[PDB]
């Protein structure tokens, strides 16, 4: 019943133990809390329809159907890149598979209050995979050149060095001609996928769930101004 | 899993054997021909050692053994033939027809009859057929017959035979490793009665191999290491004429027949001493073997090699006496000087430097007996020619001063300055004899006897130290006159004197001091007969130790001298003789381990070592016996040097739980003495081990005690890195542990170690294990440190000059008449061969090698190359010939 | 023969080992302590002896005293600040100031001083311990190795012929040329032969990240220094500890520099380290200081080139001489195929000389198969090969 | 507990029984050596008794503490946790050798004396850096190397299973092994197969997470790093891309490349340092050889140096054939088409190749792969 990491009552006289202090936070939800992700949907998807099915693929699978590669004898992916530019739904779409999914959606940002809860210096980043771990299906995301040697650093451990499965990685940026060519080795990256800016059709649904809280008036024909 | 198909032979002996009670009877040629046909077939389908798992070997007797048990039984009528087929069927499978008790019932197929001539079926196999079969005869049936019915019928006599040729097939078949297989059955075959199937083995052995000899002949040392003591008895006879008989290797003769000299008949290795005066083969062996003869193992040979041929072969005695034994000072005369050797090195009194500016200031220690240790920086680095002119000023100055038994002590040192020699050392003593002091003269004239030591020419039979016996009034020149006599004599045997000396013992003068140490000087001589020295001891025991209830002068002393009169045997008689004798009282009864275990130093008879410690355990001995039980503890520390790495680790294992953890007076105040005994080796097991009770002083005992562990932890030769460990508590020492009682004590113990950069071979290992005296000269000083009240004024005798049996440092010596060879050696770890491969690898330490006399270290194995091939000797022994011969181009 | 009646008679007293020396105790392995066979000195008597009339004694700081009467002036670790006195155990003679001082938590007494702080990661670099290099081992450059040994060992085994003669010898020296030459393997053979504290120090250790912290462990390392008679204090690498000084602009490499000013007042300057003997080795020389290559801090200069040939030819006698070969091999052909090689290479090519040996089924090399070590491990890996910019030292 | 050493017969002798028998009677002494003591001496109990008096004399607030200095007799200076440091002693029962500057201890709470030592929690980093179990397959997994192979079996991992033949040369193996091609082409595939095959201490460093924004945070980083690795055992230090210490500039580092230096000369003082070094083995992997400094590469410090070449075709459809293995190929494709496609293709492309054509099976939910989905594969790996 004594747990590591966890308070207790104590008596001030011997300090003999007095009683169980409940629980008090954990090292993840505190900081991940700090953070405040906006968590997303598939109901607020405005016209992604292929790129859903595309991640579906690399990430929705290995889970749910871990057995179905060895139903064809092939590796299953570990990494995603998310491209195009920005404002185009990486961020929501990101949460959103993890959240549904059920996978522990941690994104890192090199902050230093964050750093408090990796450890007291955390010279690596690995550090960071005991919480992983111990959150095991879970996505790591990453934003947009220490994002791109951080990433190298995280598919170096989980290129097989790792173990431990259901831990997958999400880097979203722009502009994929100007990152690492070790990042751009063909065995590297599993999948790239591209974000377009909205044609009008795509324009016209983020106008239909975005228009859903507003208090509207009768009659406003949202195509027009989505053209 | 696939079955059927392919069974024959779960089904046709399914068949043809359970027809067999259907055509033994009533049907001839099916009784004879299926059984010819069983035969054939399990024999041909079970010699092959690929397939262990036989298609009818575990496969018939699940009919066939109940088919067996009612058809060689019941059967009744068994002919000539049908025997030859029906046992050399039912023989074969029978180990794994029957389960666990076979043992009782191998004789039910077997002893009705031995089918013919059985390894003609058991000739290309190893060891399925019948080889574990006979050894489940000779475990458990040839044991039960032989426990009481050795001779006896056909469980003895065929049996015999049968173990012959199985012992030839071990011999036969490959020439593998099981050749070692041969003494699990000579041996396990007859276990005390080993000559009986020794004499079997061994005109086969002699017609077995000359190349099969010297592994074998390691595993019988090794089976030769420990036994019983009547198989040690036995197999060490039987060990004898190996070497020549079959082999003329006849070399290890001397140094391993050491081994057989005590134990067997000590006019057993005078009869190999003859045997060494037969083969004269050549001056080269000839003279190698017998140079051991002198200061290796033993003396007392001296007086049989004047035969009627003294011209060079004959003559060669002499040149074993002294003139190797002055190319041992040569050593010291030429090689030494050379490497490193100054005349005056001293500066380990200047390396004691630092402790002045080490926290604050010196000019402090100012002790008297500081001059006592300040003594041995000239006597201590002075050993091996060391010799001073007027740089003995430090014992000249103190001489004149004050410390009577400093009187005793410089002049003492002196004979530890000339050592090993004859030349010059009787007239360097003349020069510091003359000062009329009974302290001077009879310490210098005790060092007469140190420098003659190993001599044993005309210098004293009764010419000087009986001159300074005679003088007999008080102190020291009654005391010390009797010790150079028992010391240089000591490796002799000669009676005449040792009657000169039996009226020290049989005086009953009231010097004790002096008739205590003659028990010491008389026992050095002697390990044998004149039962005549034990009756001198014991009578004025009765008259002097009866009549008192008092201190270990009498403990230390006196018993001592009958463990050295019967040390060196495992019979178990002489404690008959020494523990019936003085029947008294338990404090005259101190001497009831001193004899039985004395003669117990190294063998294996660990059922004496259960009643050496179950007798007396703790008892919580209300200060009544704790003298008597640390002399139990005392005679602990042998059985334990040499049982080849067996009891040392029993011993550091055991001493550090008992003793001085969970005891209450032996391990606190004595049992640390087993590491000064077992030892001088050194490794950081035990070296680390002790000054966690060391630097931790614990003074609230004795805390001479401890401090008595000090210089004796300390004790270790061959010097090494422990000038921290010792200097630091030197350190700690200027300060506390006090000089008033122990400034002698801690340079003493610092200097020990390094005496001189050489000379520490005193460690009673030689070859790879025989004794060479070795106990005689240093254990009576640790008899001597029991305690107190010797470290002022009564061991200032034994304190100098207890041990002085160091035969030397090196074997790296060539030893040609020419003596123009240097060597061509490769210095190593101890090997580690027991039994292995293609030309078994000895060690691995090929690191290093060299051409010259350096150094021997502790665990070294030495070897060479250039095709020498160093035809001499070939095992060890320091003096090798060094002959050569190039029969490879 | 007897196959289970060895197994279970054996079997049953290594268990019957266990079965009576759980009854002994050694056994509940422990959390940090001591066997329970040995503590018994403290048992009764310290139990309550060395506890209950024994103090804590927390130890101080002095800072001052004042004239005509003790009134001491202490210091502690956070707290406030008192004046104290002695006890009467002690003379007021060795209650200097800046001194740390044994006191009691009541009436704040002093009891005994104390030694100051010596800063522990300085305490690690002393080694304590000895390397097995042989003088023999570096042979080759027997010249350097009589020019450097008369100047390290010969005042502190003989301070006589100096004294009598009236010199007094050099403190500082410095060892250079291109890697793998045998600076560091030749340190080695000093340290092994010396007897004093040898202080060793790699300059990267230094760096650390506050400001004046290194410079603070330069000095308590001429503190302990000073309390040691003769010292040894051995710096390797010295390029990162300092090259010069070149500040233009944003200061760059500044904090490198103060420190570098602090090893060069602590070797220089107002009643110095004295008998204190110093021995930099450096690969680049050219980097470095011009008041650092000042002498009086770096007397003796030693260069360490590639052998001649009969240096070399006697590496090989040193590398070779302990392994199975062809007797009937000759190094003078080697080492014309190695004009321009280290000592190290010349160890390479032996122990990959022998690995040839290895290669098949042989136990002790031939010439060819040191003719296949020469060309792999001198022209085929000539593309690399490390020295030539090195020996201009750039 | 480590009673007898010696084992050497080896068979059924009556040696081998002699020793038990021997130390049968040693042990037998030894129970009814201690037997007499609680029957003459019961006085106690003595397996709690002076235990307990033990913990009778220790309280039970157990102050944790750190030692900084030794004074041999028995008493130290001690810090506290707030830091305000005494001068304590230390008890009987502290078994005094596990005691070194900076060790915790365990301290009264009233006079603060040292009661006892305590056990580290080892170190968090240790358990990260370390390498747990064996990542993957064997040597069998590469394909067509087949030469260097015996070379990283020869200086790592034929020392570690015969150490005889060193011994029988004279010689000791060769210190440190670098590996070196164009990316993708294996590098760290190998030691992949060398942590499979090894029972050693691994240990696997990124050479560009050497870098630190502290100033000697990298060089003590690795003076720590090597104090781990020799701690521990007969240990392999596996470092790759060391190149990118030279490469790629960070502004996290407030020091430029005069700290970048530093810690290369840390580096290689660890390399080839005077102290003994011990049983760790380096192993060092790149793609860019020509750049970093050669003093790092001089024999001494590295011994063995194996390039890694581009793949010929023969080579080629037998890493094909391995990563095609266990797939359910449809014998609609050839892959000699699929060799020539790309004249230096990498063994990542391959993989890359058949991996992904797996992925396309799986939009259209197949079991077998079939030739357009390889020429649309290649479509999709090579060419963007
Ligand atoms: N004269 C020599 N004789 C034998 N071996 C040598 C010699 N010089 C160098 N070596 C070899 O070079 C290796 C490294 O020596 P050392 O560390 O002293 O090189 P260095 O000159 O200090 O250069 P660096 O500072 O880069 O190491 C050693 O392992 C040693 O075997
Ligand atoms: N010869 C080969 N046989 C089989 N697979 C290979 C081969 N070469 C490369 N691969 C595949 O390529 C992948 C990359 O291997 P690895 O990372 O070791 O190459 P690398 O050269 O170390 O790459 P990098 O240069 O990025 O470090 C491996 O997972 C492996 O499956
Ligand atoms: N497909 C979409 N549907 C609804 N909202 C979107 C969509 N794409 C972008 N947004 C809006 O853009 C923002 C998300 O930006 P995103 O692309 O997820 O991250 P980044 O802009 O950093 O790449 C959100 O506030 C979101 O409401
Ligand atoms: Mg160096
Ligand atoms: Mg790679």
């Amino acid at each position: 019943d004594v747990t590591p990491n966890c308070r207790v009552a104590l008596r001030n006289d011997s300090y003999t133990l007095h009683k169980i202090l409940p629980n008090k936070v954990d090292p993840l939800v505190s900081l991940m809390m700090v953070e405040k992700v906006p968590d997303s949907t598939y109901e607020m998807i405005g016209g992604l329809d292929k790129q859903i099915k595309e991640i579906k693929e690399v990430i929705e699978l290995p889970v749910k159907h871990p057995e179905l590669f060895e139903a064809l004898g092939i590796a299953q992916p570990k990494g995603v890149l998310l491209y195009g530019p920005p404002g185009t739904g990486k961020t929501l779409l990101a949460r959103a598979v993890a959240h549904h999914t059920d996978c522990t959606f941690i994104r890192v940002s090199g902050s230093e209050l964050v750093q408090k809860f990796i450890g007291e210096g955390a010279r690596m980043v690995r550090e960071l995979f005991v919480m992983a771990r111990e959150h095991a299906p879970s996505i790591i995301f990453m934003d947009e050149s220490e994002v791109q040697r951080t990433m190298l650093e995280l598919l170096n451990q989980l290129d097989g060095f790792e173990a431990t499965k259901n831990i997958k990685v999400i880097m979203a940026t722009n502009r994929i001609d100007i990152l690492d060519s070790a990042l751009l080795r063909p065995g590297r990256i599993d999948r790239k996928i591209e974000f377009p800016p909205p044609n009008e059709e795509a324009r016209l649904d983020i106008l239909k769930i975005h228009s859903r809280k507003m208090n509207l008036t009768r009659g406003i024909n949202l195509r027009k101004i989505a053209e | 899993m696939e079955e059927g198909g392919r069974d024959k032979a779960p089904v046709q002996p399914q068949q043809s054997p359970a027809a067999a009670p259907g055509g033994t009877d009533e049907k001839p040629s099916g009784k004879e021909r299926r059984d010819a046909g069983d035969k054939d077939k399990e024999q041909e389908l079970s010699e092959e050692d690929k397939q262990l798992q036989d298609e009818l070997e575990m496969l018939v007797e699940r009919l066939g053994e109940k088919d067996t048990s009612l058809y060689r039984p019941a059967l009744e009528e068994l002919r000539r033939q049908i025997r030859s087929s029906t046992t050399s069927m039912t023989s074969v499978p029978k180990p794994l027809k029957f389960l666990r008790p076979h043992y009782g019932k191998l004789k039910e197929i077997y002893e009705n009859m031995a089918p013919g001539e059985n390894k003609r079926f058991a000739a290309d196999i190893i060891s399925v057929l019948a080889m574990t079969m006979s050894g489940e005869r000779e475990c458990l049936k040839y044991r039960l017959v032989g426990s009481q019915e050795e001779l006896a019928s056909w469980g003895h006599e065929y049996v015999r035979h049968l173990a012959g040729e199985v012992a030839k097939e071990w011999q036969e078949l490959d020439d593998a490793e099981k050749v070692q297989r041969e003494p699990l059955l000579t041996l396990v075959k007859e276990i005390v009665p080993y000559n009986m199937a020794h004499n079997a083995e061994h005109e086969a052995c002699d017609l077995l191999m000359e190349i099969e000899q010297v592994d074998m002949l390691e595993k019988d040392i090794d089976e030769n290491a420990y036994a019983k003591v009547c198989l040690y008895l036995t197999s060490c006879v039987n060990y004898v004429p190996e070497p020549e008989n079959s082999a003329l290797l006849r070399c290890a003769l001397g140094v391993f027949r050491k081994f057989s000299r005590f134990p067997e008949a000590l006019r057993l290795a005078l009869m190999l001493n003859d045997m060494e005066l037969v083969e004269d083969i050549f001056t080269s062996c000839k003279d190698v073997v017998v140079q051991k003869q002198m200061a290796f193992m033993l003396g007392r040979h001296g007086v049989f090699l004047e035969l009627s041929e003294d011209v060079e072969e004959y003559e060669d005695l002499t040149e074993i006496m002294s003139n190797v034994q002055l190319n041992s000072n040569f050593l010291a005369l030429a090689r030494e000087l050379d490497i490193m050797e100054p005349k005056v090195p001293d500066d380990i009194y200047k390396t004691h430097l630092e402790n002045n500016r080490f926290g604050g200031s010196g000019s402090q220690v100012d002790s008297a007996r500081m001059n006592l240790a300040s003594s041995f920086v000239n006597g201590f680095v002075n050993a091996a020619f060391g010799q001073d002119k007027l740089l003995t000023d430090d014992g000249n100055k103190w001489l004149y001063k004050n410390k009577d038994h400093g009187m005793l002590s410089a002049a003492a040192s002196l004979g530890m300055i000339l050592l090993w020699d004859v030349d010059g050392g009787l007239t360097q003593i003349d020069k510091y004899l003359y000062s009329s002091e009974d302290y001077i003269k009879s310490g210098a004239l005790l060092a007469c006897g140190i420098v003659n030591s190993g001599v044993r020419n005309e210098c004293d039979p009764a010419l000087a130290l009986l001159s300074d016996y005679v003088l007999h009034n008080s102190n020291t020149m009654r005391l010390g006159s009797i010790f150079g006599l028992g010391l240089a004599y000591a490796g002799s045997n000669r009676e005449d004197v040792l009657t000169l000396l039996l009226p020290v013992m049989g005086d009953s003068k009231s010097s004790m001091e002096v008739a205590g140490v003659t028990a010491l000087a008389c026992g050095m001589i002697a390990v044998g007969s004149c039962n005549g020295d034990v009756t001198s001891t014991i009578l004025q025991t009765i008259m002097e130790k009866s009549e008192t209830e008092l201190k270990d002068t009498y403990a230390r002393w006196l018993p001592l001298g009958l463990g050295l009169n019967h040390l060196g045997k495992g019979e178990a008689i002489e404690a008959i003789l020494a523990a019936l004798e003085v029947v008294s009282e338990p404090f005259r009864s101190f001497a009831n381990t001193l004899v039985d275990v004395c003669a117990y130093a190294g063998s294996g008879n660990v059922l004496k070592v259960q009643q050496l410690l179950h007798i007396c355990s703790e008892h919580f001995d209300s200060k009544e016996k704790e003298e008597d039980k640390d002399k139990k503890e005392k005679k602990d520390k042998d059985k334990k040097e040499a049982p080849a790495d067996m009891g040392a680790h029993q011993g550091v294992a055991v001493l550090g739980i008992a003793l001085i953890a969970m005891g209450e007076e032996i391990g606190a105040e004595m049992a640390l003495r087993t590491f000064g005994h077992l030892l001088r080796y050194g490794e950081p097991t035990l070296r680390r081990a002790v000054p966690l009770a060391l630097a931790l002083i614990s003074v609230s005992n004795p805390r001479l005690n401890i401090l008595d562990t000090l210089s004796k932890f300390s004790h270790d030769a061959d010097p090494e890195v422990s000038y921290n460990s010792i200097f630091a508590m030197g350190m700690v020492g200027s300060g506390t542990n006090n000089a008033r009682l122990a400034a002698m004590l801690r340079q003493l113990a610092q200097y020990h170690a390094k005496d001189p950069n050489n000379l520490f071979m005193v460690r009673l290992a030689q070859g790879l294990t025989h004794l060479g005296k070795g106990t005689l000269t240093l254990c009576p000083y640790h008899s001597d440190r029991q305690l107190m009240s010797q470290v002022a004024v009564a061991g200032l005798l034994t304190v100098l000059v207890s041990f002085l049996d160091v035969r030397n440092i090196i074997l790296g010596k060539s030893h040609y008449v020419l003596y123009g060879l240097v060597a061509a050696m490769q210095p190593r770890m101890l090997v580690t061969f027991d039994e292995e491969l293609r030309p078994l690898p000895v060690s691995v330490r090929v690191g290093q090698a060299v051409d010259v006399v350096g150094q021997a270290g502790k665990p070294k194995t030495i070897t060479g190359f250039q095709t020498h091939t160093t035809p001499v000797l070939l095992a060890h022994g320091e003096r090798a010939e060094l002959a050569t011969e190039e029969f490879l181009p | 023969t007897y196959s289970r009646q060895i197994k279970q008679v054996e079997d049953d007293i290594q268990q019957l080992l266990k079965k009576i020396n759980e009854l002994t105790g050694i056994k509940e392995s422990d959390t940090g302590l001591a066997p329970p066979a040995l503590w018994d000195l403290a048992a009764d008597k310290q139990t309550l002896q060395s506890e209950q009339p024994l103090q804590v004694a927390r130890c101080t700081k002095i800072i001052n005293a004042d004239s005509e009467d003790p009134k001491y002036i202490i210091n502690v670790k956070q707290f406030a600040k008192f004046v104290v006195d002695l006890s009467d155990q002690v003379a007021p003679t060795d209650i200097e100031e800046g001194m740390r001082v044994g006191v009691d938590r009541n009436k704040y007494q002093i009891h005994i001083p104390l030694p100051p702080k010596i800063d522990p990661t300085v305490t690690m670099m002393q080694v304590e311990e000895k390397p097995d290099v042989t003088y023999s081992d570096v042979g080759g450059c027997k010249e350097q190795i009589e020019k450097l040994r008369e100047v390290v060992e010969t005042p502190l085994l003989h301070p006589e012929r100096f004294v009598n003669l009236g010199i007094e010898p050099p403190k500082g020296v410095l060892l250079f040329g291109p890697p793998g030459t045998g600076k560091t393997l030749c340190a080695r053979a000093v340290a092994n032969r010396t007897d004093a504290c040898f202080i060793r120090v790699i300059g990267s250790e230094l760096v650390q990240k506050y400001v004046g912290e290194g410079a603070r462990m330069v000095r308590e390392l001429f503190e302990m220094a000073r309390t040691k008679k003769a010292c040894l204090i051995f710096f390797d690498e010295i390029d990162a500890i300092g090259g010069a000084r070149f500040d233009d602009g944003a200061g760059g490499d500044n904090e490198v520099q103060r420190t570098m000013l602090e090893l060069i007042n602590q070797l220089d300057g107002f009643d110095p380290r004295g008998n204190i003997k110093v021995l930099m080795a450096t690969n680049r020389p050219d980097t470095l200081d011009p008041a650092l290559m000042r002498p009086g801090r770096l007397d003796r200069k030693i260069e360490f080139s590639l052998p001649d040939l009969e240096g070399r030819t006697h590496i090989f006698k040193i590398h070779a001489r302990s392994m199975s070969v062809e007797r009937d091999i000759r190094f003078e052909l080697l080492a014309r195929l190695c004009p321009n090689s280290t000592g190290a290479e010349i160890r390479s090519v032996c122990t990959e000389a022998g690995m040839f040996a290895i290669r098949a089924r042989r136990k002790i090399a031939t010439e060819k198969d040191f003719l296949e070590a020469v060309n792999k491990v001198i022209k085929s890996y000539a593309k690399f090969s490390a020295t030539p910019r090195y020996m201009t030292y750039n | 507990a480590s009673k007898l050493p010696l084992v050497t017969p080896h068979t059924q002798c009556r040696l081998k029984l002699l020793k038990l028998e021997r130390i049968k009677d040693y042990l037998l002494m030894e129970e009814e050596f201690i037997r007499n003591q609680e029957q003459m001496k019961p006085l106690e109990e003595k397996q709690e008794e002076e235990r307990s008096k033990v913990d009778d004399l220790r309280g039970t607030p157990m102050s944790v503490g750190t030692l900084e200095e030794i004074i041999d007799d028995n008493h130290a200076i001690v810090s506290t946790s707030v830091g305000s440091e005494h001068y304590v002693s230390i008890l009987s029962f502290v078994d005094k050798d596990l005691l070194e500057p900076g060790c915790s201890v365990l301290l009264n709470h009233k006079v603060h004396a040292v009661i006892g030592v305590l056990m580290d929690d080892t170190d968090p980093l240790v358990t990260v850096m370390k390498v747990e179990k064996a990542p993957q397959e064997t040597y069998a997994d590469i394909g067509g190397l087949d030469n260097q192979i015996q070379e990283i079996k020869e200086s790592v991992e034929l020392p570690l299973t015969h150490p005889e033949y060193y011994e029988e040369m004279g010689i000791k193996p060769p210190k440190g092994v670098i590996l070196y091609g164009p990316p993708g082409t294996g590098k760290t595939l190998l030691a992949k197969a060398v942590a499979n095959q090894t029972s050693a201490t691994f240990l696997r460093v990124v050479g560009s997470e050497l870098i630190q924004k502290y100033l000697g945070d990298g060089p003590k980083l690795v003076r720590e790093l090597f104090r781990v690795a020799e701690e521990h055992a007969p240990s392999i230090v596996f470092i790759d891309e060391i190149d990118a210490i030279g490469t790629k500039r960070y502004d996290s580092n407030s020091g430029g490349e005069r700290e970048i230096q530093r810690t290369m000369l840390e580096l290689l003082n660890q390399l080839d340092g005077f102290d003994s070094r011990g049983d760790v083995k380096v192993i060092m992997a790149t793609n860019r050889i020509e750049t970093l400094d050669p003093a790092l590469i001089r024999p001494g410090r590295i011994d063995r140096k194996i390039e890694f070449p581009l793949p010929d075709e023969k080579t080629k459809k037998r890493i094909f054939q391995i990563h095609t293995s266990r797939m359910t190929l449809a014998d609609d494709v050839t892959l000699d088409d699929l060799i020539m496609a790309k004249d230096d293709l990498s063994g990542a492309d391959i993989k890359a190749i058949c991996t992904e054509a797996g992925l396309m099976a799986l939009r259209e939910r197949r079991m077998k792969v079939t030739n357009e989905d390889f020429k649309k594969s290649k479509e999709n790996v090579l060419y963007k």
